[PDB]
């Protein structure tokens, strides 16, 4: 009746467990490229305390959404915790993302979401949504699962970034088949993301405002 | 085969599942290096042209395929029809440098000038799309610039090309059930 | 004396495709290091095999929904890379830049209905030379596969390359009224309470799919 | 290596013909496409 | 028969930079001997590292004098080889003929006050992205060094190359209102009777400073 | 969890240490030591509250 | 006057370019940039 | 580092003084031979030109 | 050795292509730049 595809991800002192797992999609690489190059002159450092889960609501999947309905979240996003303060203390940073997206209704719902991590996503056209599977992705399909998990490294024309002006990654969730509730389905599904920065490195310490 | 479709691990079945035989394929025409390595015409400005690969139209083979990647690297060849002598200046040069002939200047020789140029940007790779403003792309994304009294034709050819992270490649959307065309016939 | 040479007529003009390189003018430049960047691809067909993209069905949707009426045809279309149904896939976006292909194209079908919706489906390849079958029963004589829903939501099937010649055209000539390479026929055998549920379908390149003879033809 | 087909060696050094690459310290889609599952998953019969 | 050849279009014009040599016309000339002349240099950056040259401060003077007032900023300027403060150094005279650089630039500070004048100073590198610090205290959070006067009159500090890209531009674009590479901030922490004494400052290339991509742009 | 087979949920437990008011939302609480889990074949989840104190 | 590389003559000479080969330099002397009037010498740099 | 500034012996500190790392440099574009070796235009006299690099 | 990049050998002898140097009997700034003091001078702490 229910399932043994059971995963626990731990990032720092935060853990997340699902019993409907499907596995994790690794995008573009299995490990980060070189974190120390000439552009930081050996002055960069890792700050492990920012590597942990933070949470955000994305949207509510309702039966009136149809194929192509999208929700985008540019990354990094607002963060009121230590990763967030890192961006006000250092001029340059790089990190990857460990991403878990949840859409829980129950197994009597039908329909399907595609969740993908797309780089440099300066908005998308309608016909391009038919090829969104070219990006690191996973589906959420209620008869099988409730969680999508994607892990992606840092990418960009530069080895360290200035997040106050450039966002390398956008998480996108797209309705590929509309939600059905039938007589026993949940009446709508709220979609939430649980995200952890991975490998965060900073360089170039700012003055304070004092 | 059945499989878990939510997962995204690729599944490639073959005709052997019902008794056929997979044949051998020779895929050198879809090799990235090979296929990007041919000239493509851009419409030039009269005098100053900055060398920017995003000028090649997106419907051409090279424009379609360059936009199917998000980061790329290549060296460059250009072939230019121009009046006067042609000066090239690298990435980061002041525009006024385009008037000083110690910068690589090719003296007019009919009918056109073909030049091999290095990648010159300060970045380890360039990108066809950049999410800074959201259309505009950082000004350092270029291969320098050229200038002559009049430039009439400009063709770009990517050398040693590398592409990273594929992006949508779209065909014509047919209006009828099949996109039909007049195909070369005796 | 010096070495005599014949400057030959008919050789020497610029060809936009030639196999030679220009003379260099600005030496000694060393690039920023870029070894190990993520996401490289070398051959466009590695990504066409590893990333299936969606088909397009009437209405502009990537799925077909189960019907509850005597008509069991869920979809029928030309096995043509210029088919409307294929027109948003990456495989069709690639195929427009080549004039010939051969080898396998794989179709993927994923059921999206709830746990208490069940169905059984059939996909058949109908070769050119006869009208495509209109019923599961006439279609049973074709190469075909049938499957049902269960714990695994996806089923993948290889459309075989079958032709008199060794390569076929990726474009469709305006003279060709009947599709030259046959049809794929997707049927619903029955369903138990799956009314309205969607089967979404994708396509990817098979192991021996091959595109040759690059061509640029306006198109986008 | 792209579209090039002369058998004889270039007249110019490599350092003039191309930029030179430096190192620090079909790669991903090839590995991805090779790892594709090509089996069955049932029990097969006949 | 003779050897056939294709005279190729697009090759052969004079390029002002090409890698080949002219044909000789006047042979056999032997030069006066000049082995061992003093003072040779092979690479312009050996002299840029070994010879520091002076910075230019308001008034057209190579020094800053200690202030006796609540304002502790002795100097603040763009870390740019096109900065006015750098405009008379040899390093800036060199840098105008290249489009990119990276690596270390060293600043030298020499105290010129009498034996009974003492001071303590601070130099900080403020990276782009926030306004430069206005006080020693806000600036303490930056990479910085502090020192005082004594038997040795000079102190040298390496400004680090820190950037998103691996190279930066030696020129400053008219669009760039904020300096793209940050600021150097020189402060006076205090002094004991050093009123009016001058700290003179020079700049030189560090061990890994590098200029690439020669350019000629009018300029002198 | 005690709900029927077609009832599903996802929960979060967090330890908020003294010195600040306890978080009122999952999002503010994400910065604490915390664990999140969902329902499925196993009905129980166990979490260790850590001893953290000056003394 | 002995500091020269000879001389050339033709009915009209229209362009003359010099290129130093095998150059050696001894004893460096000042190399000056533009003196900016504002805090930075700003220029229009080649941009897409 | 402090040093005697009156002396003129070169002092080159590095970012290692505060924990950084000196990188590798490639300085072929500031090599004297290389950089002097390109053509430069002079305005000619009509007929006699003496060849003088100044 | 300056800006030259042909791999094949010159058609003319060296004695025609260049003047020849004679001997009697980055030299100074290279030695100077290499001798630069790069240390510390205090006692260091931490």
């Amino acid at each position: 009746l229910l399932e043994d595809r059971i995963l626990t991800t731990r990032n720092g002192h935060t853990t997340s467990t699902t019993q409907s797992s499907v596995g994790v999609t690794y995008g573009y690489a299995t490990a980060e490229d070189f974190v120390s190059g000439p552009n930081t002159s050996g002055l960069e450092t890792r700050v492990v305390q920012a590597e942990r889960f933070f949470k955000t609501h994305l949207f509510d999947w309702v039966t009136s959404d149809s194929f192509g309905r999208c929700h985008l979240l540019e990354l990094p996003t607002d963060h009121k915790g230590v990763y967030g303060s890192l961006t006000d203390s250092y001029a340059y940073m790089r990190n990857g993302w460990d991403v878990e997206v949840t859409a829980v209704g129950n197994q009597f719902n039908g329909g399907c979401l595609l969740v993908a991590m797309v780089p440099e996503l300066c908005s998308i056209q309608k016909r391009e949504l038919y090829q969104l599977t070219l990006f690191p992705h996973q589906f959420i399909n209620p008869r099988t699962n409730m969680t999508a998990h994607i892990t992606v490294p840092f990418v960009g024309v530069n080895r360290y970034d200035q997040y106050k002006v450039h966002k390398p990654w956008t998480l996108v969730v797209m309705v590929v088949a509309p939600l059905t509730v039938n007589t026993e389905g949940a009446p709508q599904i709220k979609v939430y993301a649980n995200i952890a920065p991975t490998n965060v490195h900073v360089a170039g310490e700012f003055p304070s405002k004092e | 085969t059945t499989s878990a479709g939510e997962s995204a691990d690729p599944v490639t079945t073959t005709v052997e599942n019902y008794g056929g035989e997979t044949q051998i394929q020779r895929r050198q025409h879809t090799d990235v290096s090979f296929i990007m390595d041919r000239f493509v015409k851009v419409t030039p400005q009269n005098q100053i042209n900055i060398l920017d690969l995003m000028q090649v139209p997106s419907h051409t083979l090279v424009g379609g395929l360059l936009r199917a990647s998000t980061y790329y690297f290549s060296d460059l060849e250009i072939a230019v029809k121009h009046e006067g002598d042609l000066t090239w200046v690298p990435n980061g040069a002041p525009e006024k440098a385009l008037d000083n002939t110690t910068n690589p200047t090719a003296y007019h020789k009919a009918p056109l000038t073909r030049l091999a140029l290095p990648y010159t940007a300060p970045h380890r790779v360039l990108a066809t799309v950049y999410n800074g403003e959201c259309r505009t792309l950082p000004t350092s994304f270029n291969y320098g610039a050229i200038k002559a009294t009049r430039v009439t034709e400009l063709l770009y050819r990517m050398k040693r090309a590398e592409t990273y992270c594929p992006r949508p490649l779209l065909a014509i959307h047919p209006t009828e059930a099949r996109h039909k065309q007049k195909i070369v016939a005796p | 004396g010096i070495f005599p040479v014949a400057c030959s007529d008919g050789y020497g003009g610029l060809v936009t495709t030639d196999p030679k390189t220009a003379d260099p003018v600005y030496g000694k430049v060393f690039n920023p290091p870029r070894n190990q960047l993520p996401g490289r691809f070398t051959n466009l067909l590695d990504v066409a095999e590893a990333c299936p993209t969606f088909l397009r069905f009437e209405g502009g949707v990537p799925y077909v929904t189960t019907k509850t009426d005597s008509d069991r045809v869920l979809a029928q279309f030309d096995m043509s890379l210029a088919a409307k149904h294929m027109s948003n896939t990456f495989l069709a976006g690639l195929a427009q830049y080549y004039t010939q292909y051969s080898g396998t194209i794989n179709l993927h079908f994923m059921f999206t209905g709830p746990t208490d919706a069940k169905a059984r489906y059939m996909v058949a390849y109908a070769p050119p030379g006869m009208e495509p079958p209109k019923t599961p029963e006439a279609a049973a004589h074709c190469i075909h596969a049938e499957w049902d829903t269960g714990l695994n939501s996806k089923f993948t099937f290889s459309i075989p390359y079958l032709s008199a010649a060794d390569y076929t055209y990726t474009a469709s000539d305006v003279a060709e009224t009947t599709n030259v390479q046959g049809w794929v026929c997707l049927f619903q055998i029955t369903h138990g309470k799956a009314d309205g549920d969607a089967l979404v379908v994708l396509a990817s390149a098979g192991k021996d799919f091959e595109l040759r003879l690059p061509v640029d033809a306006r198109a986008e | 290596s792209g579209n090039t087909g002369s058998i004889i060696n270039n007249y110019y050094m490599q350092q003039y013909q191309n930029s030179m690459d430096t190192q620090l310290g079909n790669d991903w889609f090839s590995k991805l496409a090779s790892s594709a599952f090509s089996g069955l998953f049932g029990a097969l019969l006949a």
